[PDB]
């Protein structure tokens, strides 16, 4: 609490719970205990849903907070079929403690990340990870003779819309969301986006990530493509998508498909245990070389 | 939610039901207390009507559970007991009615319901509990 | 007299010892889904070294790949005058086809210029080698089982004086009861003859090429992994729904049987069903036998038709890592990753799988992994009637809903007379060839 | 279910559970739910006994199934002398889920092993693991410089009755089942046989197997012999056993007093690890020998 | 049909796994309090060795401490006629200072003597390094992140002529979002000159001497902590409470980002408290914050105002340990210990913290931990009303008793308006210099 | 808190109330044992009210609950059972009256109330258990 | 039970539980279920606090028993500002089971060391480990190049009165129990004794241990010293300290402000890693010498 004090000492007291969560998409959503709809920031907090708030718990120690947050699954709600899809991952949330009578009588209990959601018989109980979820993870590169990064990184930065890379067209022949035929498959090398980013920015899945495998133009350039895994929205073959160019994240593709083989990131040679242990015969080469 | 009709005429006496009130309270134990209130309205959440008529009055109430009912739907609530204020105290009531005229939309509170038949025309039940959903 | 809050203490013991009785790890366990207790499996071993000691354990493997082997019978130093032994290294169990390529401490050593005895290890108790009538015939051992290489006059000149670390290419075929019927190459060829010849060169085509040289070596999935449960005793075991090359497995001796096998199932993702006793070892495959409305499931526990869970998405793996074995040159540990575009930003999650495989499989494993394991996030928890109870344990249910029709494959099936499932989202796409190029 | 799903989709169902174990000896036990005695294959279940049949559980994973099948022991059934004696041991089960109308619509469950038994207050309870209960065990050699096969072992073939090597006699003076006294010990060497089978092939112990120590004649070829563990059953000094030579497993003792020294299977040299450390110092024995 | 005793089955798996999800270490625990489970931290490395294969992770650091690196890109031995070499051993990400002193397998090699080039590891993505035009320019790796080290010419004759492990001083500034702004020494210097000169010398005054040569390097506490939240991703994280050096800190790749962070929360105690959103994390004193009477606490859950746990007398840490780094010599593995005078008799406790730092500030650290530990045996477990919920998770309660007055610093608040305490025993005299001589 | 009015005059023969203590206690299995009270004073835990008059009177007793009640507000209550002190003993009540003449500010122990018809005028309730809070 | 069988086999019994135990300081406590006041040592057991004796465990296993024995606390009982002060901590019990018609009629159920105790809601709740609580913890010395031992051990003995080394001095100026005045600072150099055990002997802290720190006399030997912990018992201004000298557990602090570097028992030079694994360069000093 913040100079809400002198509300709070008394105690007649009146603070009614009420958060709102940020999705990955900009659309936040609202939720309050107070049952009559109530806002502070431009989120228009909603009664419709949400809103148990059972038992936020603390810790100095690095391990998450935690708070399930039962609710209600409606349309105007996260509705289950945004949520199955893959949208509310990461989503964000903020916790508030309003009063109101006054909303600007209040402070925020914690900001969290809203690890595990586990919806069922028409409701959703979400478990709120603290401030701390990201800590607990493991972050490193480990040597290994690919190229560790993706193409929008920093450490191989590429301006991927330099030249007729990206491939912008408008989708025909959806089929089971996994197959998409293309209209406009021609314009490109066979094969050449083999793990890109099939950003779907228009319909159902608005702004919904896949990945690319099994580039094949099958007749005057379809271009069939297949995804590692479905959407979970069905595009509804009229969608724009627009596919980043694959990388193999290998020193020969790398130099010969992209210009960008300064910005590696990797480690190609790495000669290996048996070398480190060898001892120097005197016999066959011995001369300086490539050791490959 | 409807709002197809307030309900069959007839209510036994008996028909109880009182606002509500959530808020939660912790009794700090040396002392006195100090109690949060998250509503500022109160769910009036009457019980125990009973329907007593001829067998006649009981397919139409048998089905009023079912045909508009289900479980989700209105059926607007007559009260025995637009902006309605109570000026008995200094303090106000200031509670708002979304329908006209004490007739505070409702929903059942039961899965089933249990009609008895207490002679040959006689149709009775025990009990329809409501919490008035908004 | 009242109970103290040891309450708690015989709630754990033996209150909790009961299940496990009945009954890096960051990437196995969603892979193996809600489905069991993933037990630690394949600290892959980098620099194989030879302890000559009395503790270590007979190793077993299945195919080429190389292995330390330890000391048994070395006699004295002789010197020349500048050193010499007689050496006998233990490889492995079971016979054996030939060792080839032997290197010791360091690089490289030609077994021409060696004297190397090789065994087989035959059950048939191949004789003494007579290089062990130093000891005399009458204390000569003579080893039954074990795949022992002696080692005559050898030079302790070259590296040291000291005695090197030896490791050796060993081929080893697949055996058990299961393995002596249904041959496969390494004695169902019964002679293939037809070397290509007609003499820096065209390797270019030798992945799509059709003879077999190196490759005739590995053997089939379904013999190894029937090896296994034949070793272990179970001879009811049923694998004809197994479709791949093991290439030189390795788990050592006390490797607790299934911990051996359980790498397999990282690798190639099969199912070790065990619909009825027969113990059926299925590939995983995304072909729906079910098709079950939303009407159409039963009761479940909580009152709830489909309990619906998805992971956080805070431990979702955005990178995937191996520790495999090269399999085609020198064998080394060697370790490739699949990074997901969106998600890199953390929970990197790798496990060391112990097995031999080539460069474009590796990057084919992780990348099927990555897929699986993002894939793998959502489980459901429903019942389902015994109207239906032939959904064996290992099934997958399309599941229609009103909002999406996504299949689930399922685990931990508890009926008791209602059938109680723990699914988890399986979709078909992930188990297909990734088609990358090669090193 | 094989093909009963005809009258299993039928919500008038009638399917009756039903099990039947195999003991280690040749005999089987019969039990059911239906509360007739019924059969289908020559076991006829009865349903005295058994049969609770509490939530079979199941896993794609190597971890066993388990039912702990609540029961009744009696004279006709397990009647739980058999069962301390070390009978039950590796049972093997199968458990059926038979139509009583037509014991033709049947199919299994699952074939289990039945591990743990738990019998207390006139009743047994009787843990049945799955399948994959040998998975997860430890198997291998060590290298140790002993055998490491039993007699009738495949890796030591040896032909146990080859010769006067068995000792056939009938028994006599069972006393309290450790000591045996045997009428007639006369017609081997003392301390011939000192880890043997002790198969006890009439009787009560019927096929029982305990292992020898102490093999001593004291007077006119009396053979006391020892045992390391009771019988569990008392035999009744007219009991038949035979009792297999006792190997100590030792290069010595293998060659000598059995011809089998080909089939060694163990590791008798096995030099150690302060050789394998050893740097060859140029002083004193360095001639080729053997290192014993 | 009933259910069996996987009852107790189903309350492990997952029916605890659902737990660790959402949440030597014989002193950890006690000093992070009832607090948070400590995660495995910090096994030191002694005999820092370099592993030249492919699973090695990228080592981290901040300050001057010495890394063991790997080989990448060594070429084939070239015999002169008594051998040559050109490697490059990678040390750590980011950009960093420049690498001095430099002793291989041994004791010391001069670095003049050597024909090294040392690279910052810049984004910047400094070119190849010429002296890998063996490779060429075409296949050349530009490493981008990875700060390697080659080595050119290198005569292996001193030692041996196998190739040395080789170790290597590193100097890393803290770097990140929040320690480019507010630059401290390693930029913020901005030109100090001023070079003492005036030439078995006058050192006895260096630890207080104004002149700045070797402590220039260690980076504030405030950057490096802040560096490890930037890396995982938190740039919400506030550090503004934070006064300390560093002084070359290391964790190795996946070292699970947090509890690289654990080690600092053992040797300079902070809360990282985490009141709001911003994640505060601020230097643990006993500034005590609260002022409760025992009349003012809520009715709890066990129907007691107060609950008080003193903890085992058998159990106290009677002698502490660490296993520090040497930080002004030759950096290698010390130890000192604390021990309390009466109870001398047992309960060892000891930790081993990877981080450098001198030897009267180790005796410093441990005589605060035998002292806080055997504070932090009391724990108190009351509940406090709403009415005051601007009592934050670190908060310290001075908690006025009709016997006592003891301070308790407060953990694991679960309030969901009851707020709910498990608190613990703190002092504040235990947060000073304990003003030891030094070596 | 308020200071608004005492009740509705009506209060039926049962109304039922008295000092409730913490009496925190340890009970020895021995045999006797100690204990202490934190409060030096009692709760008077009033309970059991009934409300009996015509419909008239009960409008103002549902708002009563509701309009200056919430939950968390005084409503000074009428005891038919400025510091009192009780002197039939050698020891003292010494018990205060913040507010005069045995007016005891309360709040009703309800989450809900629960009015009854049990004829064409008659209105009732069960209950209304009070604490008197400080 | 040691010959009361004739008493216990007899379905009469009269068996009442009953314990003692034994402070660090030389008190006694007595506590009985009785309901009176008996003793059969001069102990004299009081039925007015202790006493709900809940379960006491066993096993053959080295780990320890346990007993919860739910209490009262009173005046004349523990009265929780003994126990809160740092008394009761090594508290040695015995819990005996006597018969009340007779206390020579009894035995000892364990001899515990009360480990844990939890006093709250106006009662203690103290777990009685068991007689193996020593046993589970690490003790050795780890070679570290301080001393090892305190001033007072077998290890270094040091006859800490043989001077004036200790400072005797009754105390004032107490303040918050962490800085003492002390009236008579002077007699001893500044910052003497900074680990020393401040022993005080009088009043409330009786017989209370606590380190000092920052021995520091300000003006005309005023000496004021702190402390790491507070005491737990306020001191009166008036109380009798005694504080040994402080030992830094260093050979060059050792030897020269106390006589005894003989018995030193640490590990001053111990060389390091990098040495044993350094081979010898024939360059630079290669002479025979301290190494330092
Ligand atoms: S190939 Fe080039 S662009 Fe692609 S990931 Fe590797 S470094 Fe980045
Ligand atoms: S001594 Fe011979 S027969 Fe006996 S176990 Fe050993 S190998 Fe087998
Ligand atoms: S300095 Fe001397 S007296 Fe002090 S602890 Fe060390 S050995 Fe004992």
């Amino acid at each position: 609490p913040e100079s809400l004090k002198a509300h709070l000492q008394g105690g007649v007291t009146t603070l009614a719970r009420a958060w709102a969560l940020a999705r990955a998409d900009g659309r936040v959503l609202g939720f309050t205990d107070h049952d009559v709809v109530l806002r502070f920031d431009g989120i228009s907090f909603e009664p419709g849903s949400g809103m148990t708030a059972k038992a936020v718990l603390q810790g100095t120690g690095l391990s998450v907070d935690n708070t399930e947050s039962y609710g209600a699954l409606s349309s105007e709600a996260i509705t289950e079929a945004d949520l199955l899809a893959g949208r509310y991952d990461g989503a964000a949330v903020t916790v508030w403690l309003v009063n109101w009578a006054d909303p600007a009588m209040r402070a925020v209990i914690f900001r969290g990340h809203l690890g595990e959601v586990s919806r069922g018989a028409g409701a959703f109980t979400a478990e709120l990870r603290g401030l701390t979820a990201a800590l607990g993870q493991e972050q490193g590169r480990i040597y290994h003779p690919r190229c560790a990064a993706v193409l929008g990184d920093g450490r191989c930065r590429f301006d991927l819309t330099k030249d007729g890379y990206a491939l912008e067209a408008a989708l025909g022949g959806v089929d089971e969301a996994v197959v998409l035929r293309l209209a406009e498959g021609a314009g490109f090398e066979d094969r050449w986006f083999e793990k890109g980013r099939l950003v779907v920015l228009d319909g159902a899945a608005a702004g919904l990530i896949g990945v690319v495998k099994n580039d094949r133009l099958q007749a005057d350039g379809s271009r069939l493509i297949e995804l590692w895994q479905r959407l979970g929205a069905n595009p509804v073959a009229g969608d724009r998508v627009r596919i980043e160019p694959g990388c193999d994240k290998r020193a020969g593709t790398c130099r010969l498909k992209f210009d960008n083989f300064l910005n590696f990131r990797g480690f190609p040679h790495i000669p290996g245990e048996d070398w480190m242990v060898s001892y120097p015969v005197q016999s066959g080469t011995n001369d300086g070389g490539s050791l490959f | 939610a409807f709002h197809e009709v307030r309900f069959p005429a007839n209510l036994s006496f008996g028909s109880v039901g009182g606002p509500e009130r959530r808020t939660e309270i912790v009794t700090l134990s040396s002392g006195h207390e100090e109690r949060n209130s998250p509503w500022a309205h109160s769910r009036r959440h009457y019980d125990a009507g009973v329907g007593l008529r001829s067998l006649d009055d009981v397919e139409r109430l048998i089905a009023f559970f079912e045909a508009r009912g289900g479980q989700l739907h209105g059926f607007r609530w007559k009260d025995w007991a637009g902006i309605v204020s109570f000026n008995e105290p200094p303090p106000q009531g200031a509670r708002v009615t979304a329908g006209f005229e004490f007739d505070v939309p409702v929903r059942f509170d039961t899965d089933r319901i249990a009609v008895s038949v207490q002679s040959f025309q006689a149709g009775d039940l025990p009990q329809v509990p409501v919490v008035e959903v908004r | 007299a009242t109970i103290l809050l040891s309450a708690a203490g015989a709630a754990i013991g033996g209150g909790f010892g009961g299940t496990v009785l009945g009954l890096g790890r960051v990437i196995d366990q969603r892979l193996l889904g809600s489905g069991s207790q993933s037990v630690e499996t394949g600290r892959v071993d980098r620099l194989r070294l030879s302890s000559a000691s009395e503790g270590e354990a007979v190793g077993r493997l299945w195919g080429r790949m190389r292995v330390a082997g330890q000391v048994i019978w070395a006699t004295r130093f002789f010197e020349s005058a500048s050193y010499s032994l007689s050496l006998a290294l233990a490889l492995c169990e079971g016979e054996i086809l030939r060792v080839g390529r032997v290197w010791a401490d360091g690089s490289e050593i030609e077994v021409s210029g060696l004297n190397m005895r090789v065994y087989r290890g035959g059950e048939d108790q191949l004789p003494d080698p007579k290089i062990a009538a130093v000891e005399g015939a009458e204390a000569a051992p003579a080893y039954r089982g074990i795949a022992y290489v002696v080692l005559e006059d050898l030079q302790l000149a070259p590296f040291g004086n000291r005695v090197p670390q030896f490791t050796f290419e060993v081929v080893r075929a697949a055996q058990g009861a299961l393995a002596e019927a249904e041959p496969d190459l390494t004695r169902g060829l019964r002679a293939v003859a037809l070397i290509p010849g007609t003499g820096w060169s065209d390797g270019e085509n030798y992945a799509r090429g059709h003879w077999i040289s190196g490759r005739a070596v590995a053997q089939p999935l379904a013999s190894v992994v029937a090896e296994i449960c034949g070793a272990a005793g179970i001879t009811e075991i049923d694998v004809s729904g197994l479709y791949g090359l093991v290439r030189g497995y390795t788990m050592t001796g006390d490797q607790t049987g299934r911990a051996g096998l359980q790498a397999l199932m990282l690798a190639y993702g099969f199912e070790a069903l065990e619909r009825d006793g027969q113990l059926v070892f299925r590939m995983r495959d995304g072909r729906v036998a079910a098709d079950l409305a939303a009407a159409d499931l039963a009761l479940g526990e909580g009152e709830a038709v489909v309990e619906t869970v998805r992971a956080a998405e805070a431990e979702i793996a955005g990178r995937v890592r191996l520790a495999y074995v090269e399999a085609e040159g020198d064998f080394e540990v060697k370790a490739v990753e699949a990074v997901f575009p969106d998600a890199a930003a953390g929970a990197a999650a790798g496990s060391e799988l112990s097995l031999a495989l080539t460069r474009a499989q590796a990057q084919g494993i992780v990348g099927r992994w990555l897929a699986e394991a993002r894939v793998a996030r959502d489980t459901a928890r429903f019942a389902l009637p015994p109207s239906r109870g032939h959904l064996g344990t290992g099934d997958v249910v399309r599941l229609d809903l009103p909002e999406g029709k996504r299949r689930y494959r399922i685990d931990r099936v508890e009926q008791a007379g209602l059938i109680q499932v723990e699914a988890v989202r399986v979709e078909p796409g992930i188990y297909a060839p990734a088609d990358e190029v090669e090193d």
